[PDB]
């Protein structure tokens, strides 16, 4: 793991292409300058719960606008068929990598928001909240299932595993043993924030395409 | 309590493991490598020589693998040279028990060792070649 | 007979409401094959470089020279998210008419046994 | 004596095992240990025979393209989950030189 | 690691004493605090003693708390029917939930029922303020072993021998006379 | 120390590409 | 030979009220109905019909509703022992059972019989 | 608890957290260094550390309601560490705030929170708190053959350093020098040598950076 | 392993899927092991089979085993069988009534909640014990008092990483009882768990006196007899296309041993010979006898492992009377052994020759309260080993009380099962007991038969082992004919 991290660090140093280009479009300012967005101050946990509710409602509106009543999106963002589907149903109800990527991204943010909801309800602890967040970030692989719709992720998955090994080795040196309670989540958190720096434009374009196929129609004239 | 084992299972398992190393390697040097990469108490270098011997003897026909492997061990340290002079002594004295194929393979094995000069040519001391003092075997 | 209250003050149940509910349908953490391998490796290191006592210490701890195989512990905290598989992979041509054009090469189960499915029972029951 | 053949054998044995995995629907190393590939067919395995579990000798590309230096390094062939020591086909086949000598001798004494 | 507790933690505890054994009620004194405060006060004044369980419905509910017994009396500690207090983690899907009985909106009085099974159509109509703890769920269940003469009244209704408060969550309870 | 041994990438070998020295060298 | 012995003692095993054992035999044979040795399959079918004769149609353990669909693909078997025993069993069922089956199953079997006339 | 600005749609459709997490680099590192100290003390001193369970809520529990469930509840003490008022005088008052000195126009630019300015008592206490997350070397001679240009050269020549990375080869007849009967072999030439002196021990060096330092 | 027509384009092409499907089934505990992680399971349609992964060949093999609602039928069949075992023991257990809850037709495979299956209403009251396992022995029926009792039946399908069935029993017991949606009729009951892919069973819960032994025997017999379990085992066999070679289904019967060498460790103990004495006549003519060393003799049948405690004469010193002393000494010795052994080697059952020794054992074994001690209804002539000169001379010439360890299955376990090896050993011991002389003669068949230094017994090939096995059975039957006046060709 040490030497895989050195390889990453070297390649980063090598591939530095300069800022090379420039424009600065300003999104939340264009939004706030409109009559349709307001502004306030909230508690981070409250905004997290709002965001999970709204992601749930958007994905359901999409499903039921497509009329797939035989499918059900549950509250941990798993999509499940409710019966067995005939052939025409199995065909009309396939979803693509845009829908499934938005699902699993929302699934990861829900897991993080609910670690905090437990700490705020009094159920766990500051130390157990930290250890649990660090668990989430080192194990995004088997909690969500993003990799099936973007297998390139396994690069972030391998990064967070390598950082886990580095940090545990330096943490559990002396009296401390090989048990759970190490929470140092700044590392894996960094890694997934860069993942999203990149995937956010991809998904904006893909989801624009899917919505514009939903609301105008499918153009076959000038393919 | 202090259960005193006399199933003799450590030696049986030693031999089993040595034989699987031999029959899984490709040349005598890859075999010597896996061996000197396993570690054991020096109580078993005697067993090392005698076992590589018997490994050789039970086969169907000769190939120089087992001779060269024992040769590499004796050429690394002396204890194998000691144990192989002893080996010839006792093998000859009790050879009358081998069916002629294994007897032939033992004979070839010792011929190979002697002409590679891993054994001292002294060891021929043992053949007091009277008529009485020697069985037909 | 009538059950006796304990006239207690604390609420019943797990404190922390399960927030840390451990998983167990597997063996005990002290006796799993991983723990046996750990013990055996410890005695191997203790014996490494000592001649044989001819003392018996268990089967798994013979003097193993050639420095895994076995069961695997699950995370005691991740709860695996279970889905129902509702598709029966049954040839509809065979089930209906007794004949498949694919024969031995059908990927699907050759079986004529018509029977209620796993969800129809739920459906008729809850509307019953 | 042909260190290019040993390479070929490791790669080819591994490709056919990989295709049995591909034919199922996973490549996960722990779902398909060696036992399921190497068990004889009388016990339900597939009964593979192996030459790709050996150590391949290596020494010094530079001097080696010139004078046959010998062996200094051993690279691994295929992966056994622990030692497991799978046997070779080569140790059960007998060399030609010894075959030719055995034959001359056997027919002489048959006469 | 498979089974989820899906309601908030309780605070306080009231012990009921009936013909059919005891009944330990744990109260949700933050989710419905008017109802819990009212129950606790009426139970500190012994207002619930020698009251009958004057209505039973098979596998739906069992009702009580009216000191008259006709099934339509009783009075809160606020001189008037008080309001509803709902929650989203409290909902009518199991047995052993204690709730405030009422005829309509804002009607909460002094009458309370237990459930004995899922009542999935009382949600957002009644206030849930308590649940029966483990071992005495079964005594409360036996409270519904009766032969119903119609109007769902029993032949020999059960009744509340005596009350007791095992932990009082409020500090400002002062009981009327 | 990579002294002319091991795959320049252990990609297409069907191995992990570990290299040890000949322990029976002398 | 063991499926023969069953077909012979199929009278005793019933008349002495073998419910465990007789249901045992019925459903075990139905499981073997997939045999790929014609000579073994013919005797399995003989045993099944020997049981159907003693314990009637409407209490056979694999109900006739599951038995007959299992047999209509066997009718294509072209081997003489299995063809013999199969059409004997289907004749019993068509004669006496005859309503645990669909009209479309019966028309299918019609079309499959038109080539046992060979 | 952290309170963040929000920009939300007039119909509830979406809500964006409208800010950027700016921090002072030595403060931040010192706060995590104290985190590390405390969490090791806890993993040591707890008897049985129970890791919570994932997912935290059922699949069919709708996401909680803030107003009903979390609004009033007290928030449960955090992982702060106990500073000693004797040595940590410069730091005691603002160490664990959200944005430590956000409003003190003497130490920060202003309320947009760029451009900090500290004194050396502060910086020394910060250093001492961050002491366990830091590297205890004073110079560059440690990274002698382990720096960038060493790894760039190693990559360009497709040779590996003992502890260093490996990559794919950058690209992928007879000779009269190489005659081995003419060679004087005293000490075997290793990859360290070929990397230290990439122009003398190397044929075809392309894109080779020249490592040397004696700092 | 399992020793024309006009056919369509596809039938003269495409692979044959049957042998693929059969390879997947046989290795399916490995191919479908739980603890190799993606964290997502899948539950098959109408069963309780979890698929960790997505392997359609495996899915179709398993889905063809459990076809036509065989999972619910196994559940309902076992429930019937238990209902009737209780309808027998009604009074002896003081049950007033036995009721069978109308089963939610999806109870058998729903796995996060459960009803109860059987409801026993008592006649008077039961003093019910605290939760414990089925194979744990010591109870104290003090805990609660109850009038109803429920019994629940849970079927699982294990796999390679997870097939411990006792842990599954207590897991589901605690989960389902402390769960809040669970609907039970009372606070007391038992959960019985059955592993269908390994044919194991266990249970956890509250016991009311008599219930534990009743359920032990009833479940041990349901696993052998049940028709639906038979239909299952035979669908498995038909899917693998496995066939037996041996007729007669070897001497397996509801005797205990085809059960005993199963994974639960089991010890045989022979302490009949702790005290031994031999006579020499003096110049008085008086025959004076001298004691000599004895031995407690402990045998693990499925590894062939024989511990032999040499009891030295010194304990004969002055201790008032010998026999009951030997009883208690033996017992404490056995306990010392079990302590010195590593925990993965410790027995669960011990079977004693002299059942009267169960009591002093029972006493000393309080250290190991779940080690059930039985008396043997299978007498094994383990003492006949005292004729084999190795054991005999070792014991005679011992100077010190001392523990030794031999292997009685020299190499046989390389190429036979522990079952066949136990049978062969029992023959050898019996014949060495019965005559010992013609037994030596049979066990040294040829002049060049030899025995190797670490070996108890001659080295024969499997052909000669078959022959000499036959000859020993003939020896035994001949001597039974002699000393019971029977024609043996008639039995
Ligand atoms: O649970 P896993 O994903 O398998 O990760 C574990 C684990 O880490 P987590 O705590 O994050 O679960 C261990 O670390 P400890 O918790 O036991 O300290 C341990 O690593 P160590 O044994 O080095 O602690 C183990 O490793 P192994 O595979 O040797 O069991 C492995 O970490 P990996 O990601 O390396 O597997
Ligand atoms: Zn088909």
């Amino acid at each position: 793991s040490y030497q895989k991290l050195l390889k990453y660090y070297v390649l980063n140093a090598l591939k530095h292409r300069p800022p090379k280009a420039q424009k600065k479009r300003y999104l939340f300012r264009s939004f706030k300058a409109t009559k349709f967005f307001q502004s306030t101050k909230l508690d981070w946990v409250e905004v997290g719960l709002q965001v999970c509710r709204q992601g749930y409602n958007m994905l359901n509106l999409l499903i039921h606008r497509k009329n797939l009543n035989y499918l059900h999106l549950d509250y941990n963002f798993n999509l499940k068929p409710v019966k067995t589907l005939t052939t025409k149903e199995r065909k009309k109800s396939r979803f693509g990598n845009a829908f499934h990527l938005c699902r699993e991204v929302l699934r990861l943010t829900k897991l993080v928001v609910d670690s905090h909801v437990q700490y705020r309800l009094g159920n766990v602890d500051a130390f157990q909240l930290a250890d649990g967040l660090q668990y989430i970030f080192a194990h995004v692989g088997q909690l969500t299932g993003m990799y099936r719709y973007k297998y390139k992720l396994m690069r972030q998955i391998r990064m967070c595993k390598d950082l886990k090994h580095l940090i545990y080795y330096r943490f559990n040196t002396g009296p401390v043993g090989k048990g759970p309670g190490c929470g140092f989540w700044a590392a894996g958190w960094r890694v997934w924030l860069f993942f999203m720096r990149g995937i956010t434009p991809l998904l904006e374009r893909w989801l624009g395409n899917l919505l514009a196929r939903q609301f105008e129609g499918r153009h076959s004239k000038g393919v | 309590v202090t259960i005193h084992d006399k199933t003799e299972i450590n030696l049986v398992s030693f031999r089993r493991t040595i034989y699987l190393a031999i029959q899984s390697s490709l040349d005598f040097e890859e075999c010597a490598h896996k061996l000197l990469k396993m570690e054991f108490p020096e109580s078993q270098t005697k067993e090392l020589c005698n076992m590589i011997l018997d490994c050789c003897a039970q086969q169907r026909t000769y190939e120089k693998f087992f001779g060269l492997l024992a040769g590499r061990f004796c050429m690394l340290k002396k204890e194998y040279m000691e144990s192989f002079e002893g080996i010839f002594k006792e093998q000859y004295d009790t050879i009358h028990r081998l069916e002629t194929n294994k007897l032939r393979n033992v004979a070839k094995m010792f011929a190979h060792l002697l002409y590679t000069d891993s054994l001292p040519w002294s060891v021929l001391e043992c053949i007091k070649l009277s008529e009485e003092t020697t069985t037909s075997s | 007979v009538v059950y006796k209250s304990t006239r207690s003050a604390k609420p019943v149940g797990p404190e922390d409401m399960g927030a840390t509910a451990v998983y167990e349908l597997d063996t005990e953490k002290e006796r799993d094959a991983q723990a046996i391998f750990e013990r055996s490796q410890k005695i191997q290191e203790e014996l490494r470089g000592k001649e044989d006592d001819k003392i018996y210490r268990g089967i798994n701890n013979y003097q193993k020279y050639m420095k895994r195989k076995g069961p695997i512990r699950a995370p005691e905290h991740l709860r695996a998210t279970v889905r129902w598989d509702y598709q029966p992979d049954i040839c509809k041509d065979y089930k209906e008419t007794g004949f498949c054009g694919f024969g031995d090469s059908c990927k699907f189960l050759h079986d004529r046994s018509d029977y209620k499915h796993g969800w129809q029972i739920e459906r008729e029951l809850d509307e019953g | 004596n042909t260190q290019e053949l040993l390479d070929l054998l490791v790669k080819c044995e591994n490709k056919i095992q990989t295709r049995i995995k591909i034919g199922l629907n996973s490549k996960m190393p722990s779902r398909f240990p060696p036992v399921v590939f190497y068990t004889p067919k009388e016990l339900g395995g597939l009964g593979m025979l192996s030459m790709g579990h050996v150590l391949i000798p290596q020494s010094d590309l530079r001097w080696s393209k010139q004078t046959d230096v010998g062996i200094t390094h051993f690279r691994s062939g295929m992966s056994h989950e622990e030692d497991q020591l799978i046997p070779n086909l080569y140790r059960y086949i007998q060399p030609w030189e010894s075959e030719f000598i055995d034959s001359q001798r056997v027919w002489a004494e048959y006469a | 690691s498979n089974i989820y507790i899906q309601e908030p933690p309780t605070n306080g505890k009231v012990l009921l004493k009936t013909t059919a054994g005891d009944i330990d009620i744990e109260l949700w004194s933050k989710e419905a605090p008017k109802a819990c405060r009212n129950f606790i006060q009426l139970c500190l004044e012994a207002y619930y003693d020698n009251t009958i369980f004057h209505r039973v419905v098979p596998g739906f509910i069992v009702q009580g708390g009216d000191p008259t017994g006709t099934g339509s009396g009783g009075e809160s500690i606020y001189g008037a029917p008080f309001k509803d207090e709902f929650h989203s983690r409290l909902r009518f899907n199991r047995r052993g939930l204690v709730a405030m009985a009422n005829a309509g909106s804002h009607d909460n009085g002094s009458q309370f029922f237990f459930t004995l099974g899922r009542a999935d159509e009382l949600n957002n109509k009644h206030t849930i303020f308590g649940k029966v703890t483990g071992d005495t769920v079964y005594n409360m269940l036996r409270l519904s072993e009766v032969d119903i003469d119609d109007d769902e009244r029993p032949h020999n209704p059960h009744k509340i021998k005596s009350c007791e408060v095992l932990f009082n969550p409020f500090d400002d309870i002062i009981p009327r006379e | 120390m990579y002294n002319g041994i091991g795959l320049p990438t252990p990609r297409g070998s069907g191995t992990n590409g570990y290299v040890q020295r000949n322990l029976s060298l002398v | 030979q063991a499926a023969d012995l069953i077909s012979r003692t199929a009278v005793v095993m019933k008349t002495c009220q073998e419910e465990k054992l007789m249901g045992h035999l019925g459903v075990v044979l139905y499981e073997y109905l997939g045999e790929e040795y014609p000579e073994v399959l013919g005797s399995i079918l003989g045993a099944l019909k020997a049981i159907v004769n003693v314990i009637g149609m409407h209490k056979m353990t694999p109900p006739i509703k599951d038995l007959l669909p299992r047999l209509t693909p066997i009718l294509k078997n072209r081997h003489e022992k299995v063809q013999e025993n199969c059409i004997d069993l289907v004749g019993r069922i068509a004669d006496r059972g005859a309503e645990y089956v669909s009209a479309r199953e019966w028309m299918r079997i019609c079309f499959e019989l038109l080539e046992l006339l060979k | 608890i952290r309170d963040v600005p929000v920009l939300y749609h007039i119909t509830g459709a979406i809500s964006f957290v409208n800010e950027i997490p700016w921090v002072i680099e030595p403060v931040y590192i010192s706060q995590w260094g104290s985190m590390w100290i405390m969490m090791r003390r806890e993993k040591r001193d707890r008897r049985h550390f129970k890791r919570m369970r994932f997912p935290p809520f059922d699949d069919e529990e709708p996401p909680l309601d803030y107003a009903d469930n979390i609004l009033d509840v007290e928030p449960l003490e955090a992982i702060q560490l106990e500073l000693d008022p004797e040595e940590d005088a410069p730091v005691l008052d603002w160490f664990y705030d959200h944005q430590p000195l956000r409003d003190s126009r003497k130490y920060v630019n202003g309320s947009t929170y760029q451009r900090w300015q500290f004194t050396l008592p502060m910086m020394s206490t910060l250093y001492r708190l961050a002491n366990q997350l830091l590297t205890d070397l004073v110079d560059d001679n440690y990274f002698y053959l382990f720096d960038l240009k060493a790894f760039f050269t190693s990559k360009a020549l497709n040779m590996a350093i003992p502890g260093g990375p490996k990559f794919e080869p950058l690209v992928r007849d007879w000779n009269e020098f190489n005659d081995i009967n003419k060679i004087i072999i005293r000490q075997p030439i290793r990859t360290e040598y070929k990397i230290a002196f990439p122009y003398l021990y190397n044929n075809l060096p392309h894109h080779v950076h020249l490592t040397w330092y004696h700092t | 392993w399992e020793k024309w027509k006009k056919l369509t384009n596809a039938q003269r092409s495409g692979l044959n899927q049957i042998p693929n499907r059969r390879f997947t089934l046989w290795w399916s505990p490995t191919i479908n092991r739980a603890n190799v992680y993606v964290g997502f399971q899948v539950q098959l349609d109408l069963t309780g089979i979890f698929m960790h992964g997505k392997i359609p060949t495996l899915k179709i093999s398993l889905i063809q085993i459990f076809r036509a609602h065989l999972w619910q039928k196994i559940h309902e069949s076992i429930v019937m069988d238990l209902c009737q075992v209780f309808d027998q023991e009604l009074d002896a257990l003081e049950i007033e009534t036995v009721q069978k809850e109308t089963i939610h037709p999806r109870k058998s495979y729903k796995m996060n909640s459960s009803c109860a299956d059987i409801l026993l209403f008592a006649s008077y009251k039961w003093n019910v014990s605290r939760p414990s396992l089925l194979a744990d022995s010591k109870d104290v029926m003090d805990s609660t008092t109850t009038q109803k009792y429920w019994i629940d039946i849970q079927l699982r399908w294990g796999d390679y990483d997870s097939h411990d069935i006792e842990r599954y029993a207590r897991a589901k017991f605690l989960d389902y009882t402390t769960d809040n949606m669970s609907i039970y009729p009372s606070p007391t009951g038992v959960l019985i768990a059955i592993d269908l892919a390994y044919n194991l069973h266990s249970a956890y819960g509250n016991w009311f006196p008599g219930s534990k032994p009743l359920i032990q025997q009833a479940m041990a017999k349901i696993m052998k007899a049940n028709p639906a379990l038979y239909v299952l085992r035979e669908r498995i066999r038909k899917g693998l296309q496995l066939y037996s070679s041996e007729p007669t289904e070897p001497y397996l019967s509801s005797q205990n041993y085809g059960e005993l060498f199963s994974n639960q460790i089991i010890w045989f103990v022979d302490d009949t010979n702790v005290y031994r004495v031999t006579i020499h006549k003096t110049f008085e003519g008086n025959l004076t006898t001298k004691p000599i060393n004895g031995a407690i003799f402990i045998f693990n049948p499925r590894t062939g492992q024989l511990f032999l405690k040499i009891i030295h004469t010194s304990v004969w010193a002055g201790q008032k009377r010998l026999g009951q002393l030997a009883k208690w000494k033996t017992a404490e010795e056995v306990a010392a052994l079990i302590r010195s052994l590593p925990v993965e080697e410790q027995p669960k059952q011990i079977i004693v020759t002299r059942k009267g020794m169960l009591d002093p054992l029972e006493v000393h074994l309080l250290d190991f309260p779940n080690i059930v001690i039985k008396g043997s209804e299978l007498q094994l002539p383990f003492q006949a080993c005292l004729k084999v000169e190795k054991f005999g001379d070792l014991i005679l010439k011992a100077t010190e009380p001392q523990m030794v360890l031999f292997n009685l299955y020299d190499d046989w376990l390389k190429t036979i099962s522990s079952y066949t090896a136990f049978s062969r050993l029992i023959l050898i011991l019996r014949a060495l007991h019965v005559n010992n002389d013609r037994a030596k003669v049979i066990l040294k068949p040829d002049k060049t038969t030899i025995t190797e230094p670490h070996h108890i017994w001659p080295t024969l090939t499997d052909e000669e082992w078959i022959k000499v096995e036959v000859q020993l059975k003939d020896l035994i039957l001949a001597d039974y004919g002699k000393k019971n006046n029977v024609n043996v060709a008639s039995l």
